[PDB]
């Protein structure tokens, strides 16, 4: 039988890149020190 | 197989100055007098004895039963074995055949 | 799985709470036992606890190679002073251990005995491990070698010799010894038995497990350094405790625009009151086609400007209030040129629309969510306290 | 680290009315770590599963 | 913080992603640098295979 599909997994991309991901290591890291 | 002292717990050595050899330490006087004999040693070490008697020595360990090739069973190559490396592992057969420009030799 | 056999008690003593301790020896086997050779001495401390003990050996079976024995003792002890010699004769006449201290505190050990129905415990005041002592090859080489022949920061704290002194500040005391073989073993293990009623309720361990999760794991801080006032998104779905929920409210208005009013309970759940939270509703959101849709001053301060990337101007919140009021008018809205009554930019419009609506193809747009039947929650007043208060906003609103 | 959707008994923790809720704008993506949804893996932790 | 309105006062993209030092004027970046771990027993055989 087909598993069902949760067609919208693509969705917790964005708020990964939102809160968290491209080019926030320099920053966190700076604003720790 | 290794002692050590009941007594303080060092390693035993095996020496003789009476009529009997003995196990004993070399700190404190306690000893034990070997009366019977023990059965495991250390697995000394020696190379490897490949030409003991290299090239066509003697006749004496010829044998009737051989096998033969699987491509052009010419006349000549009679069996022989080999070991690997020690008293507690495998041995190896190789069939090595060998009349010219060619380089087989069967495992 | 039923509990099936031996459902056994057990109990506490306190006979022998600070008398207990535990030796062991790491270099013997456990079937070596030492009770049959005689102990002869025996010292302990109190603080820094360590002790010493000195134990008998037998010379003159033949595992004690004599010359060699005596070799010993002319090498260690003075040939005929014998005034403190380490032996009485001029061979081994002993042999002495050493203790070494395991850890600091031992509060969470505890001895057993375990009998048929019935298992005692008891607190342990300390563990100890024994060595063989080897001192004695130290000493020959002394007699051998004896023999033969403004002030800077201190650092004392650190050298070994400062501890050797002050271990040695502490005074010995011996102790008689008795073995296992004595009858005084046995009149000293009655002690381990506690007297009491078989069945009886403990006072103690009231905590329920809610209790003990939480205290034998406390709290990562104590005191966070900073108090969650929560202007950004935040854990939205645990309704805060240190957020009142008036607060909470605000925060999912400002989160997300528009639901039905059966989320609210949904999201706060039933233990919230549900007549309570009229007043924070209707002081943060008005219903719209019986959808509670959120105020544009929260979303637009009048302190902010026009944040988007189309033109700076003033906070035009009247343009929002255009849109809504549209929106209570009919159900739909195919105006695609509000502009010319606003006179905003337009992607001010697809903003606010993109707030509110939904685009359809050659039908403008219409309401993100379907009417809800308002009259099942028993509040005419507030839907009619609604109605005329669109009303004079509308009437005010004309004038522009 | 890396984030994954984690799996017990060969269905997955989310489900479409978590992602409905987040589309919507009821929760957020640290929402789904505390509700052990989703969790970091590490190089030498995502050797083992 | 700011807002797109905001920025365009300061003479700044709003798209620039920022992360990097300024200067004597000039737009200094510090890569990250890449290096093993410590304090972990590395078994390893010499140069003589030992
Ligand atoms: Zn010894």
């Amino acid at each position: 039988a087909p598993i069902p599909t949760v067609e919208e997994k693509w969705r917790l991309l964005p708020a990964f890149l939102k809160v968290k991901g491209l080019v926030k290591q320099h920053i966190d890291s700076f604003n720790y020190f | 197989m290794l002692l050590f002292c009941p007594g303080c717990g060092n390693g035993l050595i095996v020496e003789e100055g009476q009529r009997c050899h003995r196990f004993s330490c070399n700190t404190c006087p306690y000893v034990h007098n070997i009366t019977r004999k023990v059965t495991n040693r250390k697995y000394p070490k020696l190379k490897e004895v490949d030409d003991v008697l290299g090239g066509a020595a003697a006749w004496e360990n010829v044998d009737s039963t051989a096998e033969s090739c699987p491509k052009c069973e010419h006349p000549r190559a009679y069996f022989m074995q080999l070991q690997t490396r020690s008293a507690d592992e495998p041995m190896t057969t190789f069939y090595k055949c060998c009349n010219a420009q060619c380089g087989h030799r069967w495992r | 799985d039923d509990p099936v056999v031996q459902e056994i008690d057990v109990y506490l003593a306190k006979s022998l709470a600070e008398k207990l301790y535990l030796f062991q020896y790491p270099v013997r086997p456990a079937s070596m036992t030492y009770d049959d050779i005689p102990h002869l001495s025996a010292k302990i401390k109190p603080k820094q606890q360590k002790v010493e003990l000195e134990m008998a050996i037998d010379t003159l079976n033949p595992n004690y190679c004599r010359s060699k024995g005596e070799q010993i003792a002319l090498n260690v002890d003075g040939a005929c002073a014998d005034e403190t010699s380490t032996y009485s004769s001029k061979l081994m006449d002993k042999q002495t251990f050493c203790s070494s201290q395991t850890t600091s505190n031992t509060s969470r050990y505890a001895a057993a005995l375990y009998r048929q129905g019935e298992l005692h415990l008891t607190p342990l005041h300390g563990i100890l491990q024994l060595r063989p002592s080897f001192s004695y090859l130290d000493k020959a080489d002394a007699k051998h070698r004896e023999r033969e022949a403004e002030q800077a920061r201190q650092r004392r704290v650190q050298s070994y010799e400062f501890l050797q002194k002050k271990h040695a500040e502490e005074p010995w005391v011996h102790l008689h010894y008795y073995g296992l073989r004595d009858s005084r073993s046995e009149h000293e293990r009655q002690y381990l038995l506690c007297p009491g009623s078989s069945g009886v309720e403990n006072t103690e361990l009231v905590k329920s497990p809610s209790e003990y999760l939480m205290m034998l794991m406390p709290p990562s801080q104590e005191e966070e350094k900073d108090k969650p006032v929560a202007p950004s998104n935040v854990l939205s779905m645990a309704q805060l405790r240190t957020l009142p929920l008036a607060d909470q409210i605000k925060i999912l208005m400002k989160n997300v625009k528009v639901m039905p009013f059966a989320n609210l309970m949904s999201l706060l759940g039933p233990s919230i009151d549900s007549v309570a939270v009229l007043r924070g509703i209707q002081k943060v959101a008005m219903l719209v086609q019986g959808n509670w849709v959120v105020k544009s001053d929260i979303l637009y301060p009048k302190d902010s400007s026009s944040p988007h990337s189309g033109v700076p101007a003033e906070v035009l919140c009247r343009g929002r209030d255009f849109v809504m009021w549209k929106f209570t008018q009919s159900r739909w809205v195919v105006r695609k040129e509000v502009a010319t009554v606003t006179k905003l930019c337009a992607e001010d419009v697809k903003d606010f629309l993109e707030h509110m609506a939904v685009v359809r193809i050659n039908k403008g747009w219409e309401f993100i969510l379907p009417y809800d039947g308002e009259f099942i929650k028993k509040h005419p007043d507030v839907v009619q306290r609604q109605h005329m208060l669109w009303t004079g906003i509308q009437a005010k609103l004309e004038k522009v | 680290c890396r984030p994954y959707i984690i799996v017990k008994k060969q269905k997955p923790a989310v489900t479409n009315k978590h992602m409905e809720e987040l589309a919507q704008g009821y929760r957020n993506f640290e929402d789904f770590l505390h509700e052990s949804l989703v969790e970091y893996l590490d190089v030498n932790e995502e050797n083992d599963c | 913080g700011k807002t797109p309105a905001e920025f365009a006062k300061l003479n700044e993209c709003p798209l620039d992603p920022g992360g990097y030092f300024i200067v004597k004027g000039v737009e200094k970046v510090i890569l990250i640098q890449e290096q093993l771990s410590k304090n972990r027993i590395i078994v390893e055989a010499d140069r003589k295979g030992a």
